[PDB]
């Protein structure tokens, strides 16, 4: 429990200068988890066992002076929803409960090969949908900063846990902010790569033109050494691009000084809240003082992000999520004597409210008749949003603005008010939209809660990203403050 | 606004979604809340504007035709709660009540 | 009175080594479910990867069908479910088909017909679920498969032309060289729609599709039957209705199975895993030289030139194999006529009294060039080749 809150970075070398052995890293980590998570409860399927295994490993390797892997012998959590080989993966749902995957999803291959050390899985939303975590069919996770709030929606377990001093780099899943907003709740650092950069092959789909797996750290710096580590094309995925320029780690710590930040005036519009607000212009001023350029510019579509985006992730959804069954793996109804309750009952019985609304409404959404007046409208709109984007990024290198509209709110707050639970996702949505790439870092609290500072980059432009977003941390962060909780 | 109880169990058939008549008119109302919040798209101008399908501007990604043994038959039903002599168990009576 | 309408919705299976969207082999033993993946058990996080191969194929097929190939082309979801199709949707084509309006000659009792085929794209095929007992046994092997489906014009416009346009149709995909085409193996499988509309008004009587026909013969046998039993309901009092009809193989007549509520719901949209494709000149060369000389132009060539009859030129073009026999045992030295007779029947006639279809891995041209010369001029006639023929098909060569 000793090198639980040291970063990635640093207890990257401080393995490579044998000042610490790979399995008491290892231990202290668990020793973590058994201390704190019971209060948090951010962790699902734990692979302790093969975990020590490892580690053993890497002493050995350690001592030949043979340690290979850009996060070797680095502890890391993997969102439940990312399938993991061997390890029961269920998505927080009780459809999946027990399902343990039969192949290895790409990024974890690729973590794998750089030598990470698989320590569990963090928990969910049921199926990647929601905003607070509090769907998981096995426990409702809590935020770090404030245990009577949440963590955040849909990745929450994966921001908690990197908040929470368990690990120090973890992975989550982004649709329409999975990954940012829990990010900024938390108030750790989140970041959704481009649409192509991180394969998705091994990641239980929910939304096939929206989802995207990213890395959460406690710092700019160890977030930016993830992605490199899971970023680049896999034929195992179509849609993975072939772009090979994979480090982001050469532009960081250079100044940002003429650097064109515009300003959405629609993101500090009426839904954002009044102190999340101050903290953004706050954050303005300081990328000013750094030499940033910031003017405002209209992204005029934002409005339409969470309509269309529901539509579109649902529809999906109720399509990727059809293959349940509980015919091949997963929940098998007992009580069905036909083939129509079969499904009907397993299906069913298997996902929750919240689920079974999405693919409702989704499945409304394609059915005849409709199709036309909410799918393919919602798709035309998508379009829009990415204009707005396009034209934006003739004039500027990046897009800044906060990541949720509010602080993080209170359990079973708005668990039991889906539209409310909807709205806070006003200011995410429309980067998966546009396929860019995101980024949220902690600049601000309001009674404790902190408030999330998030960079719209251009496609493929994660390493400016973490050039200015390195630059603003300096002036802010909340390295000192994890370790206090 | 409108959205009858036929509807609502057109679609849960649809999605092989088990509803009670408990459910459904619950479920109309949820539905139109969500439908009437999806609304909000049609004040959106998309006048001739080609939808978008991928974010992604790549093109022919395709795969040589070279075959790959597939897993054991152990490892395909190893996740299945029904099985028998090598295959998937299910029920299949053809009634128009259970179906 | 009326004219009858049907069109048939054809599928064949292309015989590529992997399959479609999985890199399983298309080619599976005896074991159930042992030819799979992840992927073709559509466990969660899959994605699917298309077969160059079975495009190119795809598309060479569209070509030889005269269609116009698109320059845009891409999958859609067709969403189901079935125990065999494991993820509840086929990856199929919507819009944008690979291939649109097509058509192909037929000869029918009268002259030549154009039958227009409006469509063909590339579909995934599914697996076989064997009914056991009150249950089911479900086996994902063939799940996958690359498949095209061929939508006709409803042009064609009695039980005949429709047997006329199976063979037409199975005829030119043969010489393709991408797939066997065989009823009795599937891979070809053909549905018909049927409906009548009598002279004068645009308004139809009822509209059945059929299933179940799983030969040539068979389509016909239903079809027609099918003509005649909606030629009643339309007289005596007939009810009008979409529906689905069973045929049973035994008894001749179809079943009614069900009655379409509506037109079925699939939910069609662009499958998002998987970027689209854009055919350009260079690809649609490359699959267009690929093509030979089909049964039609090939049968044009057997008439003025090498003067030979109809009936001749008909049953010779019958295969790919067939025809490439005859020409390379013509040039050898075989005279046009005496090889036309001789393999018109007698071969023919051989091959299907000892189901002998592997033309190929017996006599050859090389072989059975001689046996021609040797009764042409050589030797006396005819009755020696009695025997002489059997012998030197199944095996030998030439004595
Ligand atoms: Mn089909
Ligand atoms: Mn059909």
């Amino acid at each position: 429990m000793s090198i639980r809150y040291e970063s990635v970075e640093n207890l990257l070398t401080l393995i490579k200068d044998k000042k610490i052995k790979p399995s008491d890293v290892v231990k202290d980590i668990y020793d973590a988890i058994e201390e704190t998570d019971p209060t948090i409860k951010s962790f699902l399927a734990l692979d302790k066992e093969n975990a020590i295994k490892k580690a053993q490993e890497l002493d050995e390797l350690q001592a030949k002076d043979q340690m290979d892997g850009k996060l070797f012998g680095i502890p890391m959590g993997i969102k439940d929803n990312i399938i993991t080989n061997g390890l029961e993966t269920t998505c927080a749902s009780k459809m999946l409960e027990g399902f343990v995957p039969i192949y290895e999803s790409t990024v974890m291959e690729k973590l794998h090969k750089e030598n990470a050390v698989l320590i569990g899985k963090l928990n969910m939303d049921e199926f990647a949908m929601g905003g607070s975590t509090e769907t998981s069919y096995f426990k409702k996770t809590v935020n770090p900063f404030d245990h009577k709030a949440v963590p955040g929606g849909s990745s929450g377990g994966s921001a908690a846990a990197v908040a929470a001093g368990l690990v120090p780099l973890s992975l989550g899943s982004d649709t329409g902010g999975s990954i940012r907003q829990p990010a900024a709740y938390c108030g750790v650092v989140g970041m959704k790569p481009t649409y192509g950069r991180v394969s998705r092959f091994g990641l239980v789909a929910f939304a096939s033109s929206l989802d995207q797996i990213g890395p959460l750290t406690r710092n700019v710096k160890d977030n930016a050494i993830v992605l490199e580590a899971i970023s680049g094309a896999d034929v195992n995925d179509s849609t993975s691009a072939p772009v090979d320029d994979v480090d982001f780690t050469s532009e960081i710590g250079k100044d940002i000084k003429g650097l064109k930040v515009a300003l959405p005036k629609e993101y500090l519009g009426e839904g954002v809240a009044d102190d999340v607000k101050e903290a953004v212009q706050n954050a303005v001023e300081t990328l000013k003082s750094l030499g940033a350029v910031v003017e405002e510019v209209s992204l005029p579509n934002t409005k339409f992000g969470i309509p269309s985006y529901y539509v579109i992730a649902s529809s999906e959804a109720s399509s990727n999520l059809s293959r349940f069954d509980g015919i091949r793996y997963g929940y098998h109804s007992k009580e069905a004597h036909s083939l129509e309750e079969l499904y009907k009952m397993s299906r069913s019985e298997g996902f929750g409210k919240e689920v079974k609304r999405r693919i409702f409404l989704g499945t409304f959404a394609l059915s005849s008749g409709y199709y036309d007046a909410y799918y393919k409208k919602s798709q035309k709109v998508r379009t829009l949003i990415k204009n707005d984007f396009d034209k934006v990024f003739e004039n500027y290198d990046v897009v800044v603005g906060p990541t949720a509209p509010t602080t993080a709110f209170n359990l079973g707050e708005e668990i039991d008010d889906p539209l409310t639970m909807y709205a806070n996702d006003l200011l995410t949505t429309p980067v998966n939209l546009a396929g860019l790439p995101g980024i949220s870092v902690p600049c601000g609290q309001s009674n404790g809660r902190p408030i999330g500072l998030q960079f719209i980059g251009k496609p493929f432009d994660e390493k400016t990203l973490y050039r200015v977003a390195y630059q603003y941390e300096t002036q802010y962060n909340l390295h000192d403050v994890y370790e206090k909780l | 606004t409108k959205v009858t109880r036929e509807e609502v169990e057109h679609i849960a058939n649809l999605a092989r979604l088990q509803i009670s008549p408990e459910e459904t008119e619950e479920m109309a109302n949820t539905l139109e809340s969500i439908l009437d919040f999806a609304k909000q798209n049609d004040s959106a101008d998309t006048e001739g504007v080609e939808p978008t399908y991928h974010v992604l501007d790549l093109q022919n990604v395709l795969r040589e035709d070279k075959a790959i043994k597939g897993i054991p038959q152990e490892l395909a039903l190893k996740n299945a709660k029904e099985t028998e002599d090598g295959q998937f168990k299910v029920p299949t009576i053809m009634n128009e009540e259970d179906a | 009175h009326f004219e009858t309408v049907i069109g048939l919705e054809v599928h064949v299976e292309l015989k590529t080594d992997s399959k479609m969207f999985s890199p399983s082999p298309a080619h599976f033993g005896a074991e159930p479910n042992s030819n799979t993946n992840v992927i073709d058990l559509a466990y969660p996080g899959v994605l699917p990867v298309v077969n160059k191969r079975a495009v190119d194929w795809a598309m060479r097929a569209a070509m030889a069908l005269n269609m116009e190939i698109a320059t845009e082309s891409k999958f859609d979801r067709k969403n189901y479910f079935y125990p065999d199709n494991p993820k509840a949707y086929q990856i199929s084509q919507f819009d944008q088909p690979i291939g649109e309006n097509g058509y192909i000659d037929i000869e029918v009792d009268g002259e030549t017909k154009r039958i227009g085929i409006t469509r063909l794209h590339m579909e995934e095929d599914a697996g076989k679920s064997t009914h056991k007992g009150e249950y089911s046994l479900v086996d994902l092997n063939r799940q996958g498969t690359p498949l095209i489906e061929i939508v006709s014009e409803p042009d064609i416009r009695s039980p005949k032309e429709a047997y006329a346009y199976l063979e037409k149709l199975r005829s030119i995909i043969q010489y393709t060289g991408v797939s066997d085409v065989k009823m009795e193996e599937g891979s070809l499988r053909c549905d018909a729609n049927i409906s009548l509309r009598p002279y004068g008004q645009e308004k139809f009587g009822t509209k059945a599709e059929l299933k179940n026909l799983n030969s040539f013969n068979y389509v016909r046998k239903g079809l027609e039957y099918e003509e005649k039993r909606q030629e009643e309901e339309l007289l005596n009092g007939g009810e009008i209705g979409q529906e689905t009809r069973r045929f049973d193989e035994s008894t001749g007549k179809t079943i009614l199975m069900r009655v379409k509520e509506g037109s079925d719901d699939y939910r069609y949209f662009p499958e998002p895993d998987i970027v689209p494709l854009y055919i350009d000149d260079a690809w649609k060369e490359r699959v267009r030289q690929t093509i030979p000389e089909l049964p039609d132009e090939r049968k044009a060539k057997y008439v003025n030139e090498l003067g030979l009859p109809a009936y001749d030129a008909h049953v010779l073009t019958l295969t790919k194999e067939m025809s490439d026999f005859f020409e390379s045992t013509i040039e050898h030295g075989a005279d046009v006529k005496l090889t036309s007779n001789w393999l018109m029947g007698g071969v023919n006639e051989y091959l299907n009294k000892n189901q002998v279809e592997l033309l190929d891995t017996k006599l050859t041209p090389e072989n059975l060039a001689g046996m021609i010369k040797l009764i042409e001029d050589g030797t006396m006639s005819s009755k020696i080749a009695k025997k002489v023929f059997p012998e030197l098909a199944a095996k030998g060569g030439n004595a």
